[PDB]
RNA sequence: CUGGUUCUCCCCGAAAGCUAUUUAGGUAGCGCCUCGUGAAUUCAUCUCCGGGGGUAGAGCACUGUUUCGGCAAGGGGGUCACUUACCAACCCGAUGCAAACUGCGAAUACCGGAGAAUGUUAUCACGGGAGACACACGGCGGGUGCUAACGUCCGUCGUGAAGAGGGAAACAACCCAGACCGCCAGCUAAGGUCCCAAAGUCAUGGUUAAGUGGGAAACGAUGUGGGAAGGCCCAGACAGCC
RNA sequence: CUCCUAAAGAGUAACGGAGGAGCACGAAGGUUGGCUAAUCCUGGUCGGACAUCAGGAGGUUAGUGCAAUGGCAUAAGCCA
RNA sequence: CUCAACGGAUAAAAGGUACUCCGGGGAUAACAGGCUGAUACCGCCCAAGAGUUCAUAUCGACGGCGGUGUUUGGCACCUC
RNA sequence: UGCCUGGCGGCCGUAGCGCGGUGGUCCCACCUGACCCCAUGCCGAACUCAGAAGUGAAACGCCGUAGCGCCGAUGGUAGUGUGGGGUCUCCCCAUGCGAGAGUAGGGAACUGCCAGGCAU
């Protein structure tokens, strides 16, 4: 079982996403359902090292955003072009 | 009504003709020249336009 | 390949020339049983007039309707509707079929009844 | 050397080569050498580095060229002045962008995988990473 | 065998953009082809150019079942 | 065609392009300059509105090209009608590439309309007088060349040309900035503040030991700082020794 | 003359990358009426990989007096 | 009118000059300098292989990265 | 007023294709006949005329169905105007604009005029 916890984002577009990337972050979405997307934050490396581990994909994370859990499967991955590193996470409400 | 006072920073040699243009059309002459204009979104759209070479003081 | 089809086909050209003209056009429908008209205002979406072989007011006056003599009716029938309507000038559109017995009949008889095409 | 077997036109543009990679991640082996740096790789560049690895593995399990040399380069020849025409096309080569996978591997473990990718990286004249195959 | 030839270039393209007021006769474009076609008060010269046959303002649209561009004259 | 062309001050102020040329270092019309006259809210910037794109990017249905797998026609070589070193169309799945590919598609730019503010009409027309038609470098987008050249050829902007001052040691074209004159006044820009040499031997927290700073690649390396995990380990790990 | 270079209006250079033209047609022009390809499969005298016939698939991959591009089903393609 | 040198110098026109001459040009070549470094030369990286065995005593393919300004060149910036 | 059909439109795939089902009083379609009007570069196939025995098989319409097509966010990414920067063949920062593809999902069209039938 994984559980991650994440930050509400505050703005978005190509100049705030970068600047999380340089601040050790990547920005995620939640969707699916009839809820509104959710734009959220995540601390790179503590989900790099989770992601490297097959059920990751398969199982159901929770995600503690406002101390609110949200039970998601991962759905899409952006990878860096040629770095071991994240650029984004779609996540599908589970 | 709502005034704004606009000053200029940077000097204009050098700058892209429609840069000099809006210099023009706001008034600025020179480094230093403070002007008085009408808060209008056409006025901010001058400013936003030269913003690099401008200082506002509202 | 239906005959309804390939008649459409042979019957697009004039109509986008009519439309263009923004002329009031006199459209006629023939069936194996029964033959329509329609009087389309200029912009082709209001019907004036109209007259055919399935309004018992002119059905019952007709040995057969489906021949020549019963498009006679439905041309007289329909040019006299539309000229106490008002119309006086139409287009003639004959929707693919030849210009040739039944429809021919249906045209020179709104014709002789004072339609002017 | 690969080559393409025919083509519209003989010459082309010098163009440029700005941008990242697309297929930059392992598709079809579950090894793979993917390029970090960016600039062209000859055809016979490509062939080298093949012979590398596969002598390296000692011609066991499969491999995967990702790219191939489609974009002609001309030359002129020596005591040639300028002008007078487009030179003469003389090798081919694959514009390559950081993250492009070059080569795939499988049958092979990951250990000799990596021997045989180090020995092809060093014909190359591109800085190059090895990459395994993850779950998408 | 040797290159180095070309012909003059024809100035194609459209005259007069949406929403311009023309006069009667006034092109809108020149064309190869029928990439626009003439619609309301728009004729089709013999070489495609489309002309305005009447005065008021041209009109872009994309009609019909294949999503033909039309060019139209708005009279005022 | 080369050379030379003699007193002073004031105002404005180019071009090195296009087209044509027995033309290419000439000349002509137009563009650009000046002077005069006339004329529209004419022009410019911004906001809003209406437009057409097919570029960048992307994509692979099309035109081509390309790899793998599947299905397999067929081509194969093998036996003489059998099964057989191999190659393989079409189709299907997956993966790329394109100035002369497009079922997609921006930013900008351009055309038109409306609206303020600002600008010494900055706009257009006609007339008098020209000069110029060898451009240079820098940025961006490209062709060419070797993504060689202070190379060459276009687009566009800037500067020089025709522009002094400050900076880059020196340095037309880079950075800052446009010199009416005077002052032994002040504030700043780029760039700087130990001495030459005007201004911090300034403050706080780090890093470097190479004079790195103060020239360079593939690649090589227990240099060193920071970070996140991992394996093993008092059920005794790692190193050494029996 | 056509395409690209040409930087999504126009225009834009090089002894840059590729091709064409110096005609043809009294019908291959006008109009009215009609018509809709390529390729492949199946079956079928001679007849064959490929002739004409029939059917299905296909949907313009065809066609356009000639290069390329843009067009073309209302056909600008084909027939009277 | 292939006035096609296609805005067409005449209705009508080819060559030599080391016997040469004048006006010019570093607007434009040859020598030398400069910029550049394809080429040349020198070095390095990888290590298939040769070396009885043994990649690295000595060599080193297929490829890769540099240095020098040194050959053949490119450019035409200085000097006609 | 509702259902159903025909004609002419709007709109131009969320509207198409497939698969399954279904409809004949009227309408429509096939159908019947063809000396004649007219027609076949041969053929009443088509076109045309005269009809109403038959049939909803086909076609057409309607209903269902997510097999395909089609539509399609949010977020991210690419690119890019202006200003600045670097290790400058390529990038980065500030700011503005912001795709394409793909994903969730949507989706078995909607609608006007007139006419006829049927119920009301
Ligand atoms: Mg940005
Ligand atoms: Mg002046
Ligand atoms: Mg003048
Ligand atoms: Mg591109
Ligand atoms: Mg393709
Ligand atoms: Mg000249
Ligand atoms: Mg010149
Ligand atoms: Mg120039
Ligand atoms: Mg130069
Ligand atoms: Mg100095
Ligand atoms: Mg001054
Ligand atoms: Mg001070
Ligand atoms: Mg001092
Ligand atoms: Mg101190
Ligand atoms: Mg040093
Ligand atoms: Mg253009
Ligand atoms: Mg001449
Ligand atoms: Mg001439
Ligand atoms: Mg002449
Ligand atoms: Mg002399
Ligand atoms: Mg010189
Ligand atoms: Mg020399
Ligand atoms: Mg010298
Ligand atoms: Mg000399
Ligand atoms: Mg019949
Ligand atoms: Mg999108």
């Amino acid at each position: 079982m994984f559980t991650i916890n994440a930050e509400v984002r505050k703005e978005q577009g190509k100049g705030a996403s970068r600047r999380l990337r340089a601040a050790n972050k990547f920005p995620a979405i939640i969707y699916g359902g009839k809820e509104a997307p959710l734009a959220i934050e995540l601390d790179h490396d503590k989900v790099m090292n989770m992601q490297a581990k097959a059920e990751f994909y398969s199982e159901v994370l929770t995600i503690v955003v406002d101390g609110k859990e949200i039970k998601v499967k991962a759905q899409d991955v952006q990878r860096h072009p040629y770095k071991p590193k994240l650029q984004h996470i779609d996540f599908v409400r589970a | 009504a709502k005034t704004i006072k606009i000053t200029q920073t940077r000097s204009a040699i050098g700058r892209l003709p429609k840069h000099k243009a809006t210099l023009l059309g706001l008034g600025l002459r020179r480094i230093g020249h403070t002007v008085e204009r009408e808060d209008t979104p056409a006025i901010r759209g001058m400013i936003n336009a030269v913003s690099f070479m401008v200082k506002v003081e509202e | 390949m239906d005959k309804k089809s390939a008649r459409i086909r042979r019957a697009t050209r004039a109509r986008r020339k009519l439309q263009e003209l923004g002329a009031t056009r006199l459209v006629v429908h023939r069936t194996p049983r029964h033959i329509y008209a329609q009087v389309i205002a200029p912009n082709g979406s209001e019907v004036l007039v109209a007259a055919s072989t399935v309004e018992k007011a002119i059905a019952e006056q007709l040995k057969y309707t489906g021949n020549k003599d019963a498009a006679a009716a439905v041309g007289k029938a329909v040019a006299e509707r539309a000229l106490e309507k008002g119309i006086k000038d139409v287009s003639f559109d004959r929707s693919g079929f030849q210009y040739h017995g039944r429809v021919q009949a249906l045209a020179d008889a709104a014709r002789e009844a004072g339609l002017q095409f | 050397m690969l080559q393409p077997k025919r083509t519209k036109f003989r010459k082309m543009h010098k163009g440029r080569n700005r941008g990242l990679a697309q297929g930059t991640d392992v598709s079809f082996g579950s090894f793979g050498l993917k390029a970090v740096g960016r600039g062209r790789l000859t055809a016979r560049q490509i062939e080298a580095a093949r012979r590398a690895m596969t002598r390296a593995v000692k011609r066991q399990g499969k491999i995967w060229i990702r790219v191939f040399p489609d974009k002609p380069i001309t030359e002129k020849p020596l005591a040639v002045r300028m002008g007078k025409g487009k030179g003469n096309v003389e090798y081919w080569v694959a514009l390559i962008q950081p993250g492009k996978v070059l080569y795939e591997m499988d049958g092979v473990p990951e250990e000799l995988a990596r021997e045989a990718f180090k020995l092809a990286a060093a014909k190359l004249p591109i800085k190059t990473t090895f990459v395994t195959k993850t779950v998408m | 065998t040797r290159n180095g030839r070309d012909s003059e270039a024809k100035r194609l393209g459209v005259k007069r953009f949406g929403g311009e007021s023309v006069l009667a006769g006034s092109i809108i474009v020149r064309q190869r082809g029928t990439k626009f076609h003439a619609g309301a008060n728009v004729g089709c010269g013999r070489d495609h150019t489309l002309f305005a046959k009447a005065d008021g303002k041209v009109k872009f649209e994309v009609k019909g079942p294949k999503n033909r561009k039309f060019i139209s004259i708005e009279a005022e």
